[PDB]
């Protein structure tokens, strides 16, 4: 009969239990983001945003959520720390409990479909057979998505009846919900001005507007229809697979690098800001213009804000987890309960010593401490026989400014060395390794989790929409292949491949 | 073990089994080759069994 | 054209050999050319080797692998295993090379002009395969040649000139094995002995005792075997037991061959009596250990006392007890500790190396000779550049052991491929489906179903 | 860069005075390294005694200092232990050992000379290969 | 031994500890490698520098060599570890 | 290396390193016994690396596999910190051998031995468990030569 592969073809030429699945595959996507909603509510821990934000704790869904204007919860707090007085319905509750209905509603309108297929409006009235009018169908359709894409442009991200969208500065510090005005001209095409999401949705919503009513009126070229097999619904799938990884792609590329649409301080920071030294450059300036100011090392330090010392850490780096390292990233080195201040190494003498930081691909990276210009001047032996630039031999000490470890001057060399492996992996922070029972091996942010799976799925779905493609263009030899194909698969029997008439 | 005994036979028990069991194999297997036609052939290979 | 075309034979171009099984002068006369051919390479290799041999480097440094043979056989070598003259060398090459000639002229008369087929015009030496009593009087005669041969070393051994004993008194010298050894226990005790560590089957002859009175007993033996199969025929139990054709006859060569091939590829990397260390360079146990004894006279010469030195695991750095308790050179020489050569020996009691001899009576000859094969182990790449994988290209060097060693395990493999081949093909032809399953009897429609 | 006399010029004698290596001297020198002793000093190492290896530092610091073609190639006839007290001429490749040692019986004045002048040529070519061993590979 | 005080004398810096060090330090010191040093190695574990060139057991000559390279040696507390490694440590190039 | 019942594997080094042992008597003879007490070294030294690169002469002074374990600044792998630190600790144990034979022409003694000592510590990681060795020795006395250097 039909294989187990081939069991949801059934539904192909039927389009009334057609939409029947696809209102269930709806009802269960829809049951799924309110089933999300809830139990990462359960989960969440909304005391400390600034050392234990939604990214620390695995939050893959409320990002999407808190993205686009869905900040507060019913419990009386907020994502961006203050406190929630007077919460209106859309809070993340709220969404999971409305998604929730309408995976219900969705699931009894594919019942109903399922049961009442042959209506009037799916046969044709031509030849009577069930049929799809699918270039008129897709004008409707492009209709609904300029519509849609308009009013979100329009209304929701600029805020005109709607939230907005979440906006912060360059260094994730102060970021919430706001309108954003829409950007015309060339500032609109830079991938991290929010303004340019504006600008886009007015515009191509329109477009696509337009574009509906093209496809409405105008019937295809008889060219085109025969070429694409538009009559045969398989082109449809072929074509929606193909823009569907096109945009998982595009997604994934975005989640990777970053952008306006999505802000570190809801998915953590990119791998390059810390390749690049993105947070250690902007504290080091501030540090440095604190002390143009007059203030010392204490007083200077002691101005950095705890959130902007936390992105300045390998722990928080995406390209730091495993495939199975599994769970939160609080479940990995622990949760973050306070900042130990920036460790200046005084060597013997007085020179600043700095450890050279431990870079995305090493698993393990020496502990060396280089100088100003970078001349190894100590280091972490492995062989401490014959050792040179040992801590113990050149003398170094860890003073501490700024953080709870505020003015605090250790001289011995094993708690320089403690220090030292510390400040390998960026700024030096206190965790909780206990509420979690974690294992001490870093994990991925929902950045570094995203783009794994929709680098998968955009692959998968390149095979996906190779293999529709080839059975759309070739459904007429599907059960195999008659005895045509011997006369013109020979060699110079036709002028032109295929065509019989040449010849 | 590296003490070069032959076939290995440290002991001289471990001979009986290495010598007889071949022979009862040897007197099963002349109950067959007795009953075989063994004048000479001019083939590759004898078809008479 | 017929007989060396596909339309009257059933045989193509690259199975073209394949159409000389039943023409017997022409595969006389390819077997001829063939031996030409090998001894034209004999001649003509140690030629080569006699021209690029400088007097200053030792054989093995040269990538020399043929003039050490006839070093060991007792030419033009001196005590210590020193290449004196290479004029005897000169002569084996040009003997070989001139007599390439004649047998290639023999090969090449019987190939093309001599006749067809031997049956006919010279029934003495014709034959069928199918005729077991001419066929094993014909390998009865091969017999008796190959026991002349062992005669032949037994007699260079014990009259004309000897042989180099590298286990000699003193230095290892050519010298007149007097006295080889007859007893079967000794001879027939090797060829049972187990091939496992320490045992060495046939490779852990330790003198030359041995080797000429085993070869005196393969000459007999070799000799009473042909006499038995050209008055003889094949009894019985073997005539039922066999295919009796040329390429059953092919298959059970290349499988004998090929075992030879690997035995011989073990004797040139493991034996270092009759390949002397000194000719073919260091067995791989032999460098090894040679490194264990460097840098144990090294660290006693600058005050360790070497047998009470403990190594980063609690065993001896230098010395410690092998699993049967005998002193041993310690390290990741623990594995060679089997090995025995003329230079290591003279330190080792009954109880294994002699601690006293150890501290007291390293000689400099030892700690030169422990350098030398330590600087030229068997470590190698194909492009010779010797030492460690992961060393940089300054020596050129590759052990003649490897390279004997490598080829002759290749080509053992190859020839027991080639076994399994013609031995299938053997029973299939003889059976009578070679060439493929009859349309009209198949055997498994036969068959009843299983399951 | 080319081979410039720069790099060819190494020290001659105790006192300071230098000698510019022709090419045909590194060359030779170069070719007879590898040939007589490259088997334990490839690299500028000591694979049987890898204390005392061929850099500079090692061949300065030796009694008397080797860091010179005159003091090098004395010791490739009167070798010595590192602080020059016993004669090793048994144990080490010599040209009064050549017997004992046939690599070195066929090796003349200037051989040694191209030898001693690889030697020294050598750590200019390299800021730490030559005698740095497998960190430096 | 995630910590060792005396790593510096150990042969990385200019003094070496006499008690503990390998042997393999004493080539830095010209003329003192292969003879003197194997009499230092010999009679290791030392009160003080003054008490190794009494007890020694060194020439007139290596005594001259140590008086030369006596601001280079020192004699701290012995360390097991490191003494037992004091011929040979591994450490080869 | 042994096992006992229940199949636990204790390593130990049986030696009598550093030995101080006294006669019985100011002659050799049957009846006289030699005992005295001897150091015994670690059973792995310095230059030992455990299964993560960890040794006391050398190798890591961390968890490596673990650096989120090392990035907590209150207490890092100060829990692990029994493991990572290898120390080399030199044990102490007795021997009594007692010679039952004795022979003046060739100098020779033989007899039996007890001896006590402790087994691995594994750089003291472990607790060392008591080993008590019995057995026979073999011995002879000769003149000092001169050339023993000791
Ligand atoms: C003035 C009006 C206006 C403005 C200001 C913008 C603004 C924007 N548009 Mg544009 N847009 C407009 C009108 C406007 N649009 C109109 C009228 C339409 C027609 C409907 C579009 C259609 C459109 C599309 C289809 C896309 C944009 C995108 C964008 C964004 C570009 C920056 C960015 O993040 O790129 C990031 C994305 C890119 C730079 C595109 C990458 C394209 C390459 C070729 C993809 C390659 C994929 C391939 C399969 C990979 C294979 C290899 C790999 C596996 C290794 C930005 C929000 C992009 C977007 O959504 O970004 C998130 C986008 O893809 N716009
Ligand atoms: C692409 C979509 C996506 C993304 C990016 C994430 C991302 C995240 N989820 Mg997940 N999640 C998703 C879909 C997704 N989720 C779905 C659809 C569900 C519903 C089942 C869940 C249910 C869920 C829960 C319940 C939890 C998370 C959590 C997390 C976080 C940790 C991820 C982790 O540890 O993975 C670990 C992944 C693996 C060990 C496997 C990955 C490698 C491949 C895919 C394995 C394939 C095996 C294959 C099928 C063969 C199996 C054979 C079989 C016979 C055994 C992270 C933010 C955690 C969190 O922090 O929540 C607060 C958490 O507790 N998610
Ligand atoms: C939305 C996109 C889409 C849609 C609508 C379809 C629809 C169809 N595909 Mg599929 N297909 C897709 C994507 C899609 N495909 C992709 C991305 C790939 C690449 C891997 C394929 C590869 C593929 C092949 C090779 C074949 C089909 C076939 C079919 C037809 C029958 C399938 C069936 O009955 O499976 C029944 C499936 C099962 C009974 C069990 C499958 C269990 C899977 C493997 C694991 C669990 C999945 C999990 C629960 C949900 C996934 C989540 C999602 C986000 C990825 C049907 C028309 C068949 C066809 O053409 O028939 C004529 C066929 O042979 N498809
Ligand atoms: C060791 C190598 C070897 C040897 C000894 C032989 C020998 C033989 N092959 Mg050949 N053969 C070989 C390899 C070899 N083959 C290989 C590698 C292939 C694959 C391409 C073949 C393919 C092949 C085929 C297809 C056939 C043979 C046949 C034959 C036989 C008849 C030759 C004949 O009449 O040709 C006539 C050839 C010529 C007239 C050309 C001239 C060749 C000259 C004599 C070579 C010069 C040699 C030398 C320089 C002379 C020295 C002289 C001396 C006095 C100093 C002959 C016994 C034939 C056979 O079986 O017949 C029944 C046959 O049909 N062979
Ligand atoms: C495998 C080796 C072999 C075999 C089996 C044969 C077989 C044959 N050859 Mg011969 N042949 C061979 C090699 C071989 N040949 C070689 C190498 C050559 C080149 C020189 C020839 C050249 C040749 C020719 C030119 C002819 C034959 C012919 C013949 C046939 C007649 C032989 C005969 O009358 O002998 C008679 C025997 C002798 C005259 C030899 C007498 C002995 C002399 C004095 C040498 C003594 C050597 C001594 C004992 C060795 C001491 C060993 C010591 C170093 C240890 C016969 C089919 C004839 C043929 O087929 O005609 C159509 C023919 O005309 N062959
Ligand atoms: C090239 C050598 C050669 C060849 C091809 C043949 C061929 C033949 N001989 Mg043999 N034979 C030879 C030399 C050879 N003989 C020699 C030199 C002698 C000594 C005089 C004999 C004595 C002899 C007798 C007395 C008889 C035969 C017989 C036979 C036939 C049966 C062979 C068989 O089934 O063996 C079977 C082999 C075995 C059951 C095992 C052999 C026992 C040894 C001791 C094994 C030892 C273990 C070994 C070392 C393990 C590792 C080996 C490693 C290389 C794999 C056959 C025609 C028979 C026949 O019909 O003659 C007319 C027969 O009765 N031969
Ligand atoms: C490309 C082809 C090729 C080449 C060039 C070589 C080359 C070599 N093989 Mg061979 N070999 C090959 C293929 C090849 N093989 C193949 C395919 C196999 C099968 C797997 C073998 C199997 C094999 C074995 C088993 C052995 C060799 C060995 C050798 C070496 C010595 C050759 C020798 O003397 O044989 C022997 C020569 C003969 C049988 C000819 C007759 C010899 C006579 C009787 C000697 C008379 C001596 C006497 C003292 C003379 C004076 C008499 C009087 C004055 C007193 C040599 C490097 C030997 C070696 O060193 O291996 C490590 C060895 O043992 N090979
Ligand atoms: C004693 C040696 C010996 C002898 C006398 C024969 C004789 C014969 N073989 Mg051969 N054969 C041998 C060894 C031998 N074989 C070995 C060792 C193998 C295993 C590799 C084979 C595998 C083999 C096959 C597969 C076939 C034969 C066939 C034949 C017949 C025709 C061959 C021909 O004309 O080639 C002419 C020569 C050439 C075309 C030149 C080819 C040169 C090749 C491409 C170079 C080597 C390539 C590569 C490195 C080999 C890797 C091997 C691997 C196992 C390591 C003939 C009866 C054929 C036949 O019809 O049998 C009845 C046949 O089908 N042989
Ligand atoms: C196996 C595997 C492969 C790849 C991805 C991954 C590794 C994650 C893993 C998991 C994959 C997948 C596809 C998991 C998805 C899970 C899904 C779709 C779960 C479904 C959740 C839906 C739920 C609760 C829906 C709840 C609905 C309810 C109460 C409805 C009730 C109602 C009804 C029915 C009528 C109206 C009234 C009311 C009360 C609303
Ligand atoms: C005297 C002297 C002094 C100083 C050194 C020097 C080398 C110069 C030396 C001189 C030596 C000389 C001149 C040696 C002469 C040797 C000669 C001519 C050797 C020739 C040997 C002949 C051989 C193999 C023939 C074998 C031929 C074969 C299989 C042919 C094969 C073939 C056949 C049979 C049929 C089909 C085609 C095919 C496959 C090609
Ligand atoms: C010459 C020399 C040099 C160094 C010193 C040393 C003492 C070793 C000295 C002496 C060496 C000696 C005496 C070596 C002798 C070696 C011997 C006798 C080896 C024996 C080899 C025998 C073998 C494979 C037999 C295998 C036979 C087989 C499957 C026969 C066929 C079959 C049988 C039996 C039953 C199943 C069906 C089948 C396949 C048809």
């Amino acid at each position: 009969g039909l294989p187990w592969y081939r069991v949801h073809t059934v539904v192909l030429n039927d389009p009334g239990r057609l939409i029947a699945v696809h209102l269930m595959h709806t009802a269960l996507v829809a049951g799924w983001a309110g089933s999300m909603a809830l139990y990462e509510l359960a989960v969440f821990d909304p005391s400390d945003p600034v050392l234990n934000p939604m990214w620390r704790q695995g939050m893959f869904v409320m990002p999407f959520m808190a993205r686009i204007g869905v900040t507060d919860s019913w419990g009386g707090w907020s994502v961006t720390g203050e406190s929630v007085a007077n919460p209106g319905f859309w809070s993340f509750e709220g969404v999971a409990l409305a998604h929730i209905g309408l995976s219900g509603l969705l699931f009894l309108a594919a019942v109903w479909h399922w049961v009442y297929w042959d209506l009037e409006l799916f046969r044709d009235p031509r030849t009577g057979n069930p049929a799809l009018d699918l270039p008129k169908i897709f004008g409707i359709h492009l209709l609904l998505s300029g519509v849609l894409c308009f009013g979100f442009g329009a209304f929701h991200v600029t805020g005109a009846w709607g939230p907005g969208i979440w906006v912060s500065d360059a260094y994730g510090i102060t970021g919430k919900v706001q309108p954003v005005a829409p950007a015309w001209g060339a500032e609109g095409f830079n991938p991290f001005n929010p303004s340019g999401v504006a600008s886009h949705h007015i515009a191509a919503g329109i477009l696509g507007f337009l574009a509906g009513i093209f496809h409405i009126a105008v019937r295809p070229p008889q060219r085109l229809y025969r070429a694409l097999r538009m009559g045969n619904i398989e082109t449809v799938l072929s074509s929606s697979i193909a823009a569907v990884f096109w945009s998982a792609f595009i997604t994934t590329g975005t989640m990777w690098y970053g952008s306006a649409t999505t802000p570190i301080e809801l998915f953590g920071p990119t791998r390059y800001q810390w390749d690049s030294g993105y947070f250690q450059q902007e504290i080091e300036r501030r540090v440095e213009n604190s002390l143009n100011e007059g203030l010392n090392l204490s007083e200077a330090w002691s101005r950095i804000p705890d959130k902007l010392a936390f992105y300045d850490y390998i722990g928080n780096n995406p390209a730091k987890g495993g495939l199975f390292r599994a769970g939160p990233m609080n479940k990995g080195d622990g949760i973050a309960e306070a900042w130990l201040g920036h460790p200046i190494f005084q060597d013997k003498e007085g020179k600043e010593l700095t450890v050279r930081r431990m870079p995305a691909f090493f698993e393990t990276f020496p502990v060396i401490l280089v100088d100003k210009d970078g001349i190894i001047r100590a280091d972490i032996p492995f062989r401490r026989a014959e050792s040179k630039y040992s801590i113990e031999q050149v003398g170094v000490t860890v003073s501490f400014y700024g953080g709870k470890l505020n003015g605090q001057v250790f001289k011995d060399a094993p708690t320089v060395k403690k220090y030292a492996r510390k400040a390998q992996l960026g700024e030096v922070l206190e965790f909780d390794r206990t509420t979690l029972e974690s294992d001490g091996v870093f994990r991925s942010s929902p950045r570094g989790w995203y783009t794994f799976g929709h680098a998968n799925f955009a692959l998968l779905f390149f095979l996906g929409h190779l293999w529709h493609g080839s059975r759309t263009l070739f459904r007429d030899v599907f059960s195999g292949i008659g005895a045509e194909v011997t006369e013109q698969v020979e060699f110079g029997a036709f002028q032109k491949l295929g065509d019989r008439s040449t010849k | 073990e590296g003490t070069g005994e032959a076939l290995g036979i440290d002991d001289t028990r471990l001979i009986v089994p290495v010598i007889l069991i071949p022979v009862i194999t040897f007197i099963l297997y002349a109950g067959f080759a007795s009953e075989q036609d063994n004048e000479d052939f001019f083939d590759t290979y004898d078809q008479r069994r | 054209v017929a007989g060396r075309d596909i339309e009257s034979t059933g045989f193509a171009w690259w199975s073209g050999n394949s159409r000389l099984i039943n023409v017997s002068g022409k595969l006389l006369g390819a077997h001829v050319a063939h031996a030409g051919l090998m001894v034209f390479w004999c001649g003509a290799m140690t030629l080569f080797e006699v021209a690029h041999y400088i007097p200053e480097k030792p054989l093995y440094e040269q990538g020399l692998i043929l003039l050490p043979h006839l070093a060991v056989l007792g030419w033009g070598v001196g005590p210590g295993g020193e290449i004196i003259d290479i004029y005897p060398y000169f002569v084996v090459g040009v003997l070989h090379l001139i007599s390439s000639a004649v047998l290639g002229f023999g090969g090449v008369y019987h190939s093309l002009i001599g006749p067809d087929t031997l049956e006919e015009s010279f029934p003495a030496f014709g034959y069928d395969w199918r005729d077991k009593n001419k066929i094993t009087t014909i390998l009865g005669i091969h017999l008796i040649v190959l026991g002349i041969g062992a005669f032949l070393l037994v007699i260079k051994a014990m009259y004309v000139g000897g042989i180099y004993d590298t286990w000699a008194p003193g230095g290892g010298d050519v010298r007149i094995i007097d006295s080889p050894t007859l007893n079967p226990g000794v001879i027939f005790g090797y060829v049972l002995k187990s091939p496992w560590g320490g045992d060495g089957w046939i490779v852990s002859v330790n003198n030359m005792e041995d080797l000429v009175g085993g070869h005196i007993w393969i000459g007999i033996i070799c000799i009473v075997g042909g006499f038995w199969h050209i008055f003889t025929k094949p009894f019985a139990w073997a005539r039922r037991a066999y295919v009796w054709s040329g390429e059953a006859y092919l298959s059970y060569s290349l499988v004998a061959v090929s075992l030879m091939g690997f035995i011989a590829s073990q004797y040139s990397w493991y034996n270092n009596t009759a390949y002397p260390s000194e000719f073919y360079g260091p067995t791989g146990p032999e460098a090894s250990q040679s490194q264990a004894f460097t840098f144990l006279v090294r660290d006693q010469r600058l005050g360790a006392n070497v047998s009470s030195a403990q190594g980063p695991t609690g065993l001896g750095k230098y010395l410690m007890r092998s699993p049967s308790g005998e002193i041993i050179l310690g390290g990741e020489t623990q594995r060679f500790w089997d090995l025995r050569a003329p230079w290591i020996e003279p330190l080792r009691g009954p109880n294994g190396l002699d601690l006293n001899k150890i501290k007291n009576d390293i000689q400099p000859w030892q700690e030169r000779r422990a350098a030398e094969y330590m600087t030229h182990a068997p470590l190698g790449s194909l492009n010779s550049v010797g030492g460690v994988a992961t060393e940089i290209n300054s020596v050129n060097y590759v052990s003649p052991r490897s390279w004997l060693t490598c080829a002759h395990f290749f080509l053992g493999f190859a020839f027991y491929i080639g076994h399994l081949w013609h031995a299938g093909r053997a029973r299939a032809a003889a059976a009578g489906f070679e060439k493929g399953i009859n349309r009209e009897n198949e055997p498994t429609l036969s068959l009843r179903p299983i399951d | 860069t080319d081979l410039d006399e720069n790099t060819r010029t190494v020290p001659l004698d105790s006192s300071g005075t230098t000698v510019i290596l022709t090419p045909e001297q590194v060359k030779r020198g170069k070719r007879l390294f590898n040939s007589s002793c490259g088997n334990c000093h490839v690299g500028g190492i000591t694979k049987t005694n890898p204390n005392l290896g061929l850099e500079p530092d090692a061949l300065s610091l030796a009694t008397p200092a080797r860091d010179n073609i005159d003091a090098l190639v004395d010791y490739m006839k009167n070798p010595t232990t590192y602080d020059g007290l016993e004669s090793i001429a048994e144990l080490h490749p010599s040209v009064k050992s050549a017997d004992i040692f046939p690599k070195m019986r066929s090796l003349s004045d200037e051989d040694l000379f191209a030898i001693g002048g690889h030697i020294l040529l050598q750590p200019k070519l390299s800021s730490e290969k030559w005698g740095g061993g497998k960190i430096y590979y | 031994n995630v910590e060792y005080p005396n790593v510096p004398y150990l042969g990385g810096s200019d003094i070496i500890d006499v008690n503990n060090a390998n042997v393999r330090v004493y080539t830095r010191l010209p003329g003192m490698y292969p003879a003197i040093a194997k009499k230092i190695i010999k009679r290791a574990p030392y009160k003080d520098i003054n008490e190794m060139l009494e007890k020694g057991d060194f020439t007139a000559a290596e005594k001259d060599i140590l008086d030369k390279y006596l601001p280079n040696l020192t004699a701290l507390e012995p360390a097991p570890e490191y003494v037992i490694d004091n011929i040979n440590n591994g450490l080869y190039r | 290396t042994v096992q006992l019942p229940g199949g636990e594997r204790v390593p130990f080094l049986f030696t009598i390193k550093e030995l101080e042992g006294k006669f019985s008597s100011s002659q050799v003879s049957a009846g006289t016994e030699l005992g005295g007490n001897f150091k015994t070294p670690s059973y792995r030294t310095g230059l030992f690396l455990d299964p993560k690169g960890r040794g006391g002469t050398t190798g890591y002074d961390m968890a490596v596999a673990l650096p989120g374990l090392e990035a907590d600044g209150g207490e890092g792998q100060d829990e692990l910190f029994a493991e990572t630190n290898k120390v080399f600790q030199v044990t102490d144990g007795s021997i009594e051998m007692a010679f039952n034979r004795v022979d003046g022409t060739n100098g020779e003694f033989s007899g039996v031995f007890v001896s006590e000592q402790l087994s691995d510590t594994d750089m003291g990681s472990k607790a060392p468990k008591k080993v008590l060795l019995k057995g026979i020795v073999f011995g002879k006395i000769e003149e000092q030569t001169g050339d023993e250097d000791y």
